[PDB]
């Protein structure tokens, strides 16, 4: 399990700042969307368990914004990369919520690191693979922990 | 002079404020429309006149309010060279000449609600150099109309 | 009321309060330091995130996620839809918790003079930053 | 053709070069520098705009129009029906002008070789997808 | 009628600043006087407008209280030329003021100015007039609005 | 008393703080952010001139005009004749606009600890601007 | 008036202020503006070459040419039948403006007032002394 | 050394913040006056050995005011350069040899006087380097009386 | 351009190379009359149209190559602001209008001679900016004639 | 003679060079360097302060007095009864030196040959005033 250091941190969160749209929602549903689309094509029985979102039309205010805060979930944890003490209250936390949601499991969270990898070199400009890699299994691990 | 070479940095400078990195290409047809809204109000031209109608949920007023906030854009960032400004706004006439029932006072009500629509999402604009220089655009678009 | 040109300047004005992650935390800080001063017994709320200690990293953490959901309505404002569903969740999130009504309005002025102090006092606009803010609560309160 | 997430980096990379450029009568004279270069014949087309001296009033009024009409259409790729109809009204302001395939082709190289030398970053195939949407809405 | 530009008012600032005694009144009373007493001179009738302050004896406290609001009022607008918004409410003030004084009309602001333009090259080192006529005209204007 | 040693070093200090044009507004803030904390329901008075937006282009030419009301009467403090007659002045100003008596020493309050934030404190004199601000205010107040 | 001692005095102090000067067209313009603020009456005498605006092409080349006319007759202070010939044509370009002694005076102290403060070093009476000689030479 | 360059520099710096470009050129009488009402407390000196008999009310009086605030001026901006500024207070001290009554116990007390307005008007002010070097200045003026 | 911002601060550098501060004040004459010799020559123009009559030796025709020289020394220092130097030319071009038998083709000559001198005497001269300049400045003196 | 504006501009501008200046002996020195130069009889006057060695200790206590005396007249001349009184001093303690209008003359040049080359702005008039006020003032 390799680690993600504290440059694979710098450039996660370049090509993360890099890419953000600051103001506006419609480019970070737009991410989140292919990431769902990704995910869903190679799980299909994990769009079931976004029932409660409307998952079953990706283009409703519904699952747009379930699209919202999943970006923002990210983003926050993105940003809190160089403060890990901050981190692993903030994955703990959405440990919990995940929890919370009968089916989530800790395979899913693999195929959804495939959709990110698959997604990102899309959105992000000199797209650092390997430093995303590690960070995002630093990320998912910390949410997946306990289920 | 009326729009001095300081007087356009400091236009240029708070259009480039309003339209930065984090609300260029995605404010545009909010602005655009409040731009019309502004401009309707004070002239009195019919909504009919344009592409659309005027309607803001007409795909075809929308490409025109696009239109506008772009000449308007392109104009303003041109205004610290002068004989280049001069032949944008040259075209811009040209344009307007072709249209029926565009007048000089419409197209002054029009450059007046640039600046007054810039005014009220930018609190700190300097109303002055955007009246000159707003003056300047609207006597080259609205020459002989 | 929070219209559209208001809408432009709240955002304009939050991405440059927010949009750099480092100064999150130093934003987070002046609304709680704030609102604590002014309403020492909304403190007891936090109890679960260490609000005694805002400097906490549980209380951090929270603090970063409150400022990520005013960022996720602020990027929203434009879409209606959007944001509606935005603070449906919200105010699943927040109802019985003993939060008082109260609550609401002194957060509110403690983020528009935390956002005021960290973009200027001579670009600010405290009347688009308020009705915008208020729609916002008005959705999350019950 | 241009989907929503080469929008993203067509986007991005159009802001972070002629979004960011010092001088951008300049970064729009270029472009039409580089297109005279590509394809000579195309040079012709401009002589209503002053086109026999690049640095003169009238010809980088023109460039400037250009580049503006670009950055309104990047700025709009994601609103199918506002960049359809601008892209109809662009069309019937470059039907008089008997252009062909070979000069749409020649404006994208010209795009694309002035585009990235103002970059670190630069995506070839996002760019050749957005360019194609454009021009194949202004050749009509 | 020629603008007042960023460079007028950066001119008009600097010949200003550069005169301005910060601590004691003596400077702007004399100042003050000067234009009065020149503007008295070009229009006699003018002075009775000034019964209410003792224009009748200059050198009066009452009249030199006068010149230190007058000489106060200008140098806040000249402050504010850097900021038009607030010049604006500042200008129409001042025009409220003098709206409210029967008699004072838009033709006596041409003669003041006539007198500022004869006084401060006497004050002013390297005093630079074109841009003084201009931004003077850009704050007397604001004033006579309505009168 | 306002002191001759006094009122040379509230002369000094005030035009430390207020002699450079820019951020007069600076210190015209420190003054009602001050006031409008400690005094909230002063802020009603200032209703024609947009007090709850003191950030406003009505607010700050009043806060201005203000500080130049503050800057004739130090300028003035060494001629009594000529500040008697400013303070009348002034005293016609502010006579039935319903203002509290205790809205002046608030007032002199804060605008001491925007000066003295200004200048600096290890150089301030307390008492000299307290009895010199008290001078002032003495004869535009009822 | 104005001896070959003063002259040298005179040449090197020009030599070093509006010889040295970056910006000839500010420091000729500079020298109306004093002019002006000294004698109010005399900027009238200036309608003709655009005084309303001081910042004019019309207005500039009049001062250019003052200042000129200034430089050329500095060159020739130690050559008098020359100097001679060229005050008396000088003369009769100013005949016609019915100048009085009063307008003279206030240009000699606009002159003594802006060319010291572009020098380290100005000796006073060398240069009244061969002002007095251009301008009784002009005045005629 | 007692007045150090050092402490010469901080007096002058201090001098200089009181007569600062706001207050140079308006504020020496009043400077001079309250020197003055502190030196008589101090000193026991008659008004009536000055110039006006030490009324501020007195032109004559006011001039003399003049004339110490500068001469103090003089030796102060001098106190870098002892040689100079010895020179000065030689100087000064011959003109007061040539007055009647002038002891070195009063020149301390008029030294003293000045050091204690200057803290008074100046809150900041380092009274040890104005101890010292207004303690030099007195034993040059006063020197044999 | 012809005459370009390049070609007139070229132009200008070497002018002033001419007349450095060893050389100003005291050479005029002698580029002056060398000048009006080359000019003698290439235009055929009789020297009894000046004043003096060409005579190098009289002090009338001293004077005239005074004003000759610095005429050209004002509009050369001015190349750069264009505006300015058309104004200047204008002047120029009035005065000459005034006087009988001056040719464009005359202009022209003398604006060559000062060229050509230039050269001689600064053997590095960069001849085609000098070209390009005089040319313009010939264009606005000769205007009409 | 010297008016209450004229004392604005002389107050300011004297402010501004010697306010200003980095070296107050120097300054000094180079008033009474210029007025030698102006008038080379003048320099005996001073054999008792020093004036054989004009870097001496004695030579630049004497121009520290003086400036400084300039300075204190400057500063009170909006106050008559004052600076007569000051004036009138000062003229007790030159009476003995049978000085002449040349002496006064030519230290009114010293005075404004240095002044102005410490400043951006000067105003020959104005100084000349004022300068004749206390000259006028010392003489008696
Ligand atoms: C690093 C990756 C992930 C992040 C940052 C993330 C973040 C979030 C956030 C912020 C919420 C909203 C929580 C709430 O309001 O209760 C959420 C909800 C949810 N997540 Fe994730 N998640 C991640 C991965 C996954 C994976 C791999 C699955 C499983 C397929 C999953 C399944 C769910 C479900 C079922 C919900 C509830 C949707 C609803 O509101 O009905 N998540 N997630
Ligand atoms: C500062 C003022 C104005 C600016 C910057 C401006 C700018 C523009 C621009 C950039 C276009 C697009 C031209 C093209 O590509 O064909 C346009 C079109 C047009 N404008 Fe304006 N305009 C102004 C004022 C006005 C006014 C005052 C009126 C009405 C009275 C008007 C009416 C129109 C119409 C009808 C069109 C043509 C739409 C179409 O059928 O294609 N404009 N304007
Ligand atoms: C615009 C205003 C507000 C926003 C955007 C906001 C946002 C949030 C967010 C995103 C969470 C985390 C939800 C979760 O994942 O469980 C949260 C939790 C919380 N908020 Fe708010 N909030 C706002 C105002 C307030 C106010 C005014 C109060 C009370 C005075 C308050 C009290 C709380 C409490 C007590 C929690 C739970 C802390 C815990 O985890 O124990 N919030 N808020
Ligand atoms: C695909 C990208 C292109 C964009 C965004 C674009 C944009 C524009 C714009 C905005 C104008 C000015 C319209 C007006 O206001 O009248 C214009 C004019 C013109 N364009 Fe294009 N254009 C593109 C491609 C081309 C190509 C590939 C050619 C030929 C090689 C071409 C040839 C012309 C000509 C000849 C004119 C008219 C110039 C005149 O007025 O004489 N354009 N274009
Ligand atoms: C830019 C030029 C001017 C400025 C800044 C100015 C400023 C002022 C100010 C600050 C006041 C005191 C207001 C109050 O306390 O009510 C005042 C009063 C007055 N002004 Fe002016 N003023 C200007 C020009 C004029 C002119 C041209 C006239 C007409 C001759 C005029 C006539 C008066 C009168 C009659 C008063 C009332 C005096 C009194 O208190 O009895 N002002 N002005
Ligand atoms: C030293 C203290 C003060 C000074 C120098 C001062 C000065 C001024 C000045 C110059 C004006 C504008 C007058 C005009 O042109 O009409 C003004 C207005 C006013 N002042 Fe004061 N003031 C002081 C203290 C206060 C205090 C303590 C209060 C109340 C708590 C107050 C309340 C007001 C109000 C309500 C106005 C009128 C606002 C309007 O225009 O509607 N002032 N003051
Ligand atoms: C003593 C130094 C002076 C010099 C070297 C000088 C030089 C000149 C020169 C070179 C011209 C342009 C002649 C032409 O080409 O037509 C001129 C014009 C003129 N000068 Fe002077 N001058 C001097 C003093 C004055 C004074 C003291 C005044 C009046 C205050 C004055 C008023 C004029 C006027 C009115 C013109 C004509 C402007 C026009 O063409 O309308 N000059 N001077
Ligand atoms: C630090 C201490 C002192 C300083 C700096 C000082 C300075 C001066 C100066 C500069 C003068 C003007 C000299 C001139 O131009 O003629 C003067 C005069 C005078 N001083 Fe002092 N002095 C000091 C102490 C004293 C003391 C202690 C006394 C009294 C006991 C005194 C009594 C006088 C008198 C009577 C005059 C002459 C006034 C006249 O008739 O012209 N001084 N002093
Ligand atoms: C580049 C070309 C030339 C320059 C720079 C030039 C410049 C001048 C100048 C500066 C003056 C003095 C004007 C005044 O103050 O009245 C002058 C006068 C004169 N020029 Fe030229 N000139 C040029 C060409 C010519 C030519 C080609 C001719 C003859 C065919 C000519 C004939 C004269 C005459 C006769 C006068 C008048 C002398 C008098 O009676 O005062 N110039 N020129
Ligand atoms: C008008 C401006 C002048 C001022 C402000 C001035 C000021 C002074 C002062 C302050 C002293 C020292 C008095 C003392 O403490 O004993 C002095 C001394 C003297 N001054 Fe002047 N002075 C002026 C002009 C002149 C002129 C024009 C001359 C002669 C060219 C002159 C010749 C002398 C001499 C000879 C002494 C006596 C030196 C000695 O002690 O041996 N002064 N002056
Ligand atoms: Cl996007
Ligand atoms: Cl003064
Ligand atoms: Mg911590
Ligand atoms: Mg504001």
């Amino acid at each position: 399990s390799s680690c993600c250091s504290s440059e694979d941190r710098a450039n996660v969160m370049h090509n993360w700042d890099a890419a953000w749209s600051a103001a506006y929602s419609d480019r970070r549903v737009a991410l989140a969307q292919a990431v769902f689309a990704s995910l869903f094509s190679r799980d299909a029985a994990a769009q079931g368990l976004f029932s409660g979102v409307s998952a079953d039309n990706p283009d409703s205010a519904d699952f747009r914004a379930h699209c919202v805060r999943v970006v923002n979930g990210l983003d926050v944890a993105i940003n809190m990369l160089n403060d890990p003490a901050v981190l692993n209250e903030q994955l703990a936390h959405l440990s919990a919520q995940h929890q919370a949601r009968a089916g989530v499991a800790a395979a899913h969270f693999d195929v959804m690191a495939e959709a990110f990898a698959e997604v990102m070199p899309q959105v992000s400009s000199c797209f650092s693979s390997d430093s995303w890699n590690r960070c995002f299994a630093r990320i998912a691990n910390g949410i997946s922990a306990g289920l | 002079e009326c729009c001095s070479r300081g007087d356009a940095e400091v236009v240029i400078s708070e259009w480039d404020q309003v339209f930065n990195a984090a609300m260029a290409g995605s404010s545009e047809s909010a602005i655009g429309v409040a731009i019309f809204d502004v401009f309707f109000t004070s002239s009195g031209v019919s909504p009919s006149m344009f592409p659309g109608g005027g309607d803001s949920s007409s795909a075809e007023f929308l490409a025109q309010v696009s239109r506008v906030i772009s000449g308007a854009d392109i104009a303003i960032n041109s205004l610290t060279n002068r004989a280049t400004c001069d032949s944008l706004l040259s075209h811009l006439n040209a344009q307007h000449k072709a249209i029926s029932g565009v007048t000089g006072a419409a197209v002054t009500h029009l450059s007046e609600a640039i600046s007054s629509v810039v005014a009220q999402v930018l609190p700190s604009a300097h109303i002055d150099a955007w009246g000159y220089c707003m003056a300047y655009i609207a006597a080259g678009i609205g020459a002989g109309l | 009321d929070c219209t559209s040109l208001n809408r432009l300047l709240v955002k304009r004005q939050w991405a440059e309060a927010y949009g750099e992650g480092t100064n999150r935390e130093l934003l987070g800080n002046r609304i709680w330091e704030d609102l604590f001063a002014n309403m020492p017994d909304a403190r007891g709320l936090f109890s679960r995130v260490n609000g005694n200690d805002i400097d906490s990293s549980e209380f951090q953490a929270h603090s970063l996620r409150v400022l990520g959901g005013l960022d996720m309505c602020v990027a929203s404002l434009d879409d209606v839809p959007v944001l509606n569903a935005l603070l449906a969740r919200l105010n699943s999130q927040h109802d019985s918790r003993g939060i008082p009504a109260a609550g609401y309005p002194a957060f509110v002025a403690s983020a528009i003079s935390a956002v005021r102090a960290t973009v200027g006092a001579r670009s600010f606009d405290n009347d688009a930053w308020n009705s915008c803010m208020n729609q916002i609560v008005s959705g999350i309160s019950g | 053709v241009c989907n929503r997430l080469e929008q993203i980096l067509v986007k991005t990379q159009w802001a972070q070069s002629y979004g960011e450029a010092e001088n951008r009568a300049a970064f729009s004279r270029d472009l039409f520098s580089e297109l005279f270069n590509i394809q000579g014949s195309s040079r012709a087309l401009f002589s209503g705009v002053g086109v026999d001296d690049m640095n003169s009033a009238a010809f980088t009024a023109h460039c400037l129009r250009v580049t503006g009409a670009l950055n309104r259409l990047i700025s709009q790729l994601d609103q199918q029906a506002t960049i359809n109809a601008d892209l109809a009204h662009l069309a019937g302001q470059h039907a008089s002008r008997n252009l062909d395939a070979s000069n749409f082709a020649a404006m994208g190289q010209a795009v694309m070789s002035v585009v990235p030398t103002h970059l670190d970053c630069f995506n070839q195939h996002a760019w050749g997808e957005c360019y194609e949407r454009i021009a194949s809405g202004i050749s009509g």
